[PDB]
Order: structure tokens, then C-alpha cells, then sequence
RNA sequence: AGGAGUGGAGCCUGCGGCUUAAUUUGACUCAACACGGGAAACCUCACCCGGCCCGGACACGGACAGGAUUGACAGAUUGAUA
RNA sequence: AGCGUGUGCCUACCCUACGCCGGCAGGCGCGGGUAACCCGUUGAACCCCAUUCGUGAUGGGGAUCGGGGAUUGCAAUUAUUC
């Protein structure tokens, strides 16, 4: 549900999955999105909106959950990062042929 | 002769409030009455009996074919 | 599509202009001629007046009833 | 009163009482191990929960 | 002093190298330990139809989810255990520590 | 949705206390799990929030069965005007 | 010639009897039904029918008092009354002569239409 | 080559037809017919017969605090203490 | 014997030993188990051995149908199930 909620939220911001630690006193959940600047927003604003919202749904103790939003190294080899890249090329109004080659040419360059 | 009430076929009867094992011609005459009661009071159970149908919650769509 | 039996008339509110003017009767001097009984309840004290019904008395807030 | 009526009918048992935590559907409910997730819904989220197909 | 670690995982190799690293910690500080007692695996099993409707030949997914469970019994002081249990744990693993 | 101003203000204050508020999509759940003290029903929450969504004061998100609302800047100004608070203090999302 | 009974009791002896004692006479389902309790729920429409039956007017068969309640036991208290048992279509009039005690109200109004067969 | 059979019989069950206020429906050779995880008393429920509710966001206009509007026990009436 | 399941977020509803009462379904006091810990060494059936029956629609077969009795549930009648 975390992974789904984050997909519906950080779709345009280059979401590539979450990784959760259940470390003692600190449920450390790491968003793994491409554009780090756009997920933390204005001076770590939106990322705090995500901390505030998660514990309210999952009932974690007040300030006993911390969200990090680090970067995917070689983002060409994540499928859901290329599928979300492609869907926003298509919804941009680009011809499907152009967009698909654009992805396919990018990930074969990236080293797939 | 000490055979208990739970062991009889006509337990807590409607006309007399009596426990008694009712035998051949009695059982036929008292079966007749039990259906002819339900026929007389127009109760769903007897109406099913009058029309010659299955009463105890069966599906008649497929089974009970003469 | 077309149904036979006619629809149910909806409730319209019988709005009464200056309903406080009926609740009280202002005196010549600085005092009162309060016609309506005040509800002797805990939920509502001296503020809420009771209803002047034609075969009983009824409170509109806490749903208290007194009969003749 | 309508406030008494509106939700009067009990919802303590039967598939009209419980629903999918994803789908919000009254059918194909997997109750086993406290999933409570629809048989289509769980077939989508089986991987993400940790339900590998092997045998 | 008879303090009981209950390791439980989904993934074997992750729990196998942890229970090994805790039994390292028992030997590095040289206190007696009952070995990694292997509790039986729990294969959770959901066998659902494949089709969202009923409009194909009657196929069935057979999902498993294995839950491996190990336990390590120590004769240790409490603080040495709360030190070792912190060191090098990974997300596949789930660690309890019962005092008595 | 006609609801008490007491409830409505206990909603808008709770949205302004954080910069965020949630609710499960269940009209019939008679007590909001967060705000239980002041007995606010769960549908009052959804309708009071979709009011702000329609005239664009709050950001919408929805996963499975749960609404997630994020307060936006013009919504912040509307709420400190509509609740009459100090313009000094902010919701607990501009705090670092 | 003879007067109607129930088990081994006369109607005024049925009518002069508490529910605590009325239990141990008729059948197991109804005994359970009475033991489960007298209704404090919306099913206090049982008790509301107990109030609407106790508007028996002067000498004739009483007026048709209608119900959706098919899940109601024909008590000896009811007997002689004129009840409208609902089907979906028809509030069927039923005068409840005293052999119908123990039976449900819905047991006397067919919710289905009897089938006949054509080609 | 054979084994158990099924097709016969009784019942459970799905489908057509018939019936019906309604008997909700999708699916019709293999690849529809104990299939929709569909063993439905209520809910489920889509069907049909009754009766409440707004859970009609929001922008614009008349109303309107000299009170827009809300809710409300009897009695009637209702199936209902809607 | 071997797969297994078992007290639930909301979710209300868990598996059950043990002692009395009941012919029985069941009811009652009373503990264990969130489980290789308790049900449970899971004393399962078919099978095995020993009586009765004897080619008879028979002690095969258990449909329909009458009366009664218990449980779950807000409610079982068009019979929930036993």
C-alpha cells in the first residue's frame, strides 16, 4: 500500500519503488526516485508532507517514522522509471513511435 | 413399560398433548389428519401437499420428475 | 418512464416572522409577561421555552413532554 | 427517525459485512492469514507481499 | 542470563548469515551458546483462480510464502546481547530477544 | 453538507495543526480515528475536505480506500483568515 | 361438537399464560424465538404489532391491520384477528383461526405465484 | 490392451425452456453448463414491489438574521418508534 | 497418517483439551494455545478380527413424508444446519 500510495503521489517526480527498514524506534522508509529535488520539493517541504501523511494512515508513533528520498544510480535499468518516463512523454503529446524509440535508444545506451 | 419420550414417533401431539408411538392404521389415520390440518388452515406446507409437490425446501426445476 | 400513482408533496417550512415576539409579551415597565413555560431540563435550562400545544406541552430541544 | 433507520441493519457477519481493503468489493475475498484482499487484487499484489509462485 | 534470540525471516541466506554473525558474536566474546536450532519452515499457501471472471479453462495460481524460523539460546549478560543484536542486520531478518 | 460549525472548525484547525489530514472512504464510520474527542463523523471530514478540493485550496490523493489531503499556500492563507490565527505561526510542514 | 385445542390446553388457558410458561408448550424453533428475547431493536415492530393487534373494535371480525413481518409467530393472543401479510405485490387478508398457532404469518401468504406450464 | 466409469435410477448442483412483480445477470463445440472463486434466509444484489435520505462539490443571482435553515414526543397516517 | 488451520486494524466472528449434566445434537463450570510449546503422540476412515443376517426389493438402498428436540443469527416459513 506504501508502494501504491507513493506511485499515485510521486508519478511525475520519477518514482522507482520504496525500500523499508523496521529498525528499532525508527521505521526508516526510503523513497527511491530519480529527481531528488522534485520529491523533497521546497526546502524539504513535500517530503515532510509524506512523513506527516504516512503515520496518520499506518498509526506509527508521533515522530517514530522517517522518510528518506534518495536517488537511483543508472536510472535507465529500472523498468517502472522508464514506463513512468514514457507515459509522461505520451501524455506530453509526443507521437508514440518517437517516445518508444526514445526510451528504447536511452536504455540500450544506459547499458541494458 | 419405561421407554422414554424421545424414543416415540408421535411426541407432544397437537389434539391431546400426549407422547405415544402411533402404529399402522393409527399412523395412516393421524398422517391423513396432519396433512388435512395444513390443507384446512391453508398453510403453505399443505398447499404443497394438495398440488402433489416437494415441500421441504428442494429445487423442483430438475428433480421429482414423474 | 411514466408511473401511475402521483408523487408525495414535500414538507415546506411554515416560517413565522418575529417568533420571539410571540414567546414573550413586553411590559410598560422594565419587566416581562412570558406566556410560554420554560423547559425544566438539565440539557436546556432557562433559555429554551416549551411548546403551547392544544392537548399537551412539549420541549423542542431535549424532547421533554408534559400532558394535561 | 431516519438517523435510527439509515444504518440500522446489522453488518457483523456475511460477505456484506467485510470487503476488500484494495478493491472495496463484496466478492472473491481471501480471508486466510488476515489478508482480506480480493482474489483479483491479491493476484496483482502477491509479488509485493512476498507470495512467490514455485509449485 | 539464559537469554533466548528468536530469528524469523522470509529469505534463508539473509537469516543464515545473521544467525551465523550472532553466533560469531557469542564466540568473539567467548560465552557458551546452544547452536542455531532450526524450527520448521511455514509455507503459507494461497491457491486462487487465475481468471478475473470464470470464462477460461479452470487454471489456478498456487502462491507460497516460506517463513524460516531459527532460535539461538545464550548464557550471556544482557548488555553484550543488546550490543551484538544491533550489529549488521538486514531487512529480510526479524529478531526477538526474550530475557527469561 | 450541513454540519455543526463546532465540527467544521475542529476539522480546519486539525488540517492547520499539521499541513496534512487523512480519512478512510467509509461514510458510516461514526468517529474519525484521529479526531475522536470532538465527535466529528468521518463523512463530515470527506465533504469538508472535498469543498476545499473543488475550489482548489487542498491537494487530493487516494490509495485503495484512504483519502490523503495536502494543504496548499492559498489554502494556508484561507485557513489562518477563516480560523483567525497569528500570521507569524505556520502549519507543521514549513517547520524544519 | 368438540372445541379446538393446542397440545393439551384450551384457548383461555393459552391466553391466561406468561411467555415464560408459553415457551414449554409449542415447538423448539418458537421456544428459541421467545427465549432469544422480546425485541428492543427495530424488530420491536413485533411489539408495535402487539399494540396494533390490541385495537380490537366492537362486535365484528376486526379491520385488516397490515404487516411486512412474516417472521412473527401466531400467538394465542393474536387468534381471531384480521392481518394483511405482504408478499411484494399483495397485502393478503388472513383471518387466523386457532389451529394456526406456532406457524409464522408469512406461512399463509404465498410469496411466489403458483406455476402452470405452457409449451 | 484394459481399469474405473458417466449416459439408466434417486437426490445435490449449473444451463435452457416454462412460469413469474421479479424469478438479476455474463458465458453456448473443444475454449459455456458445482464456471464468475456464484455453498445468495438479511446483507451480498445488480432483479422486482413499497418508503426515507442527499452523501446535488463548486461559481452566479433572489432569500435572509425584523431568523435562510436544521432537527424534533404525542395524535393522524404508515409496515415501521421513516 | 500426512498436508494443514487456529484469538483477526476496521473486523464483530479463533482451535480446543479437561470435569459434570443430556439418549443426542447440545448445554454447562473450567484451563492451554497468537503455536515443533496447546488441541495433538492429531488413537481418521477403508482395512484388520469376532458375532447376526441368507438371495427375499431382505438387516440391500435411504428418497419422500409426519411428529418432536438442539445450535448460529436481528430473522430460518419456501423446512440454515444438526
Amino acid at each position: 500500500e506504501l508502494n501504491e500510495f507513493l506511485t499515485r503521489e510521486l508519478a511525475e517526480d520519477g518514482y522507482s519503488g520504496v525500500e523499508v527498514r523496521v529498525t528499532p524506534t525508527r521505521t526508516e522508509i526510503i523513497i527511491l526516485a530519480t529527481r531528488t529535488q522534485n520529491v523533497l520539493g521546497e526546502k524539504g517541504r513535500r517530503i515532510r508532507e509524506l512523513t506527516a501523511v504516512v503515520q496518520k494512515r499506518f498509526g506509527f508513533p508521533e515522530g517514530s517514522v522517517e522518510l528518506y528520498a534518495e536517488k537511483v544510480a543508472t536510472r535507465g535499468l529500472c523498468a517502472i522509471a522508464q514506463a513512468e518516463s514514457l507515459r509522461y512523454k505520451l501524455l506530453g503529446g509526443l507521437a508514440v513511435r518517437r517516445a518508444c524509440y526514445g526510451v528504447l535508444r536511452f536504455i540500450m545506451e544506459s547499458g541494458a | 413399560y419405561k421407554i422414554p419420550d424421545w424414543f416415540l414417533n408421535r411426541q407432544k401431539d397437537v389434539k391431546d398433548g400426549k407422547y405415544s408411538q402411533v402404529l399402522a392404521n393409527g399412523l395412516d389415520n393421524k398422517l391423513r389428519e396432519d396433512l388435512e390440518r395444513l390443507k384446512k388452515i391453508r398453510a403453505h406446507r399443505g398447499l404443497r401437499h394438495f398440488w402433489g409437490l416437494r415441500v421441504r425446501g428442494q429445487h423442483t426445476k430438475t428433480t421429482g420428475r414423474r | 418512464k411514466s408511473y401511475t400513482t402521483p408523487k408525495k408533496n414535500k414538507h415546506k417550512r411554515k416560517k413565522v416572522k418575529l417568533a420571539v415576539l410571540k414567546y414573550y409579551k413586553v411590559d410598560e415597565n422594565g419587566k416581562i409577561s412570558r406566556l410560554r413555560r420554560e423547559c425544566p431540563s438539565d440539557e436546556c435550562g432557562a433559555g429554551v421555552f416549551m411548546a403551547s400545544h392544544f392537548d399537551r406541552h412539549y420541549c423542542g430541544k431535549c424532547c421533554l413532554t408534559y400532558c394535561f | 427517525g431516519h438517523q435510527q433507520l439509515y444504518w440500522s441493519h446489522p453488518r457483523k457477519f456475511g460477505q456484506g459485512s467485510r470487503s476488500c481493503r484494495v478493491c472495496s468489493n463484496r466478492h472473491g475475498l481471501i480471508r486466510k492469514y488476515g489478508l482480506n484482499m480480493c482474489r483479483q487484487c491479491f493476484r496483482q499484489y502477491a509479488k509485493d507481499i512476498g507470495f512467490i509462485k514455485l509449485d | 542470563h539464559r537469554i533466548r534470540i528468536t530469528l524469523t525471516s522470509r529469505n534463508v541466506k539473509s537469516l543464515e548469515k545473521v544467525c551465523a554473525d550472532l553466533i560469531r558474536g557469542a564466540k568473539e566474546k567467548n560465552l557458551k551458546v546452544k547452536g542455531p536450532v532450526r524450527m520448521p519452515t511455514k509455507t503459507l499457501r494461497i491457491t486462487t483462480r487465475k481468471t478475473p471472471c470464470g470464462e477460461g479453462s479452470k487454471t489456478w495460481d498456487r502462491f507460497q510464502m516460506r517463513i524460516h524460523k531459527r532460535l539461538i539460546d545464550l548464557h550471556s549478560p544482557s548488555e553484550i546481547v543488546k550490543q551484538i543484536t544491533s550489529i549488521s542486520i538486514e531487512p529480510g531478518v526479524e529478531v526477538e530477544v526474550t530475557i527469561a | 453538507m450541513l454540519m455543526p460549525k463546532k465540527n467544521r472548525i475542529a476539522i480546519y484547525e486539525l488540517l492547520f495543526k499539521e499541513g496534512v489530514m487523512v480519512a478512510k472512504k467509509d461514510v458510516h464510520m461514526p468517529k474519525h480515528p484521529e479526531l475522536a474527542d470532538k465527535n466529528v463523523p468521518n463523512l463530515h471530514v470527506m465533504k469538508a475536505m472535498q469543498s476545499l478540493k473543488s475550489r482548489g485550496y487542498v491537494k487530493e490523493q487516494f490509495a485503495w480506500r484512504h483519502f490523503y489531503w495536502y494543504l496548499t499556500n492559498e489554502g494556508i492563507q484561507y485557513l489562518r483568515d477563516y480560523l483567525h490565527l497569528p500570521p507569524e505561526i505556520v502549519p507543521a510542514t514549513l517547520r524544519r | 361438537f368438540r372445541k379446538f385445542t393446542y397440545r393439551g390446553v384450551d384457548l383461555d388457558q393459552l391466553l391466561d399464560m406468561s411467555y415464560e410458561q408459553l415457551m414449554q408448550l409449542y415447538s423448539a424453533r418458537q421456544r428459541r424465538r421467545l427465549s432469544r428475547g422480546l425485541r428492543r431493536k427495530q424488530h420491536s415492530l413485533l411489539k408495535r404489532l402487539r399494540k396494533a393487534k390490541k385495537e380490537a373494535p366492537p362486535m365484528e371480525k376486526p379491520e385488516v391491520v397490515k404487516t411486512h413481518l412474516r417472521d412473527m409467530i401466531i400467538l394465542p393472543e393474536m387468534v381471531g384477528s384480521m392481518v394483511g401479510v405482504y408478499n411484494g405485490k399483495t397485502f393478503n387478508q388472513v383471518e387466523i383461526k386457532p389451529e394456526m398457532i406456532g406457524h409464522y404469518l408469512g406461512e399463509f401468504s404465498i410469496t411466489y405465484k403458483p406455476v402452470k406450464h405452457g409449451r
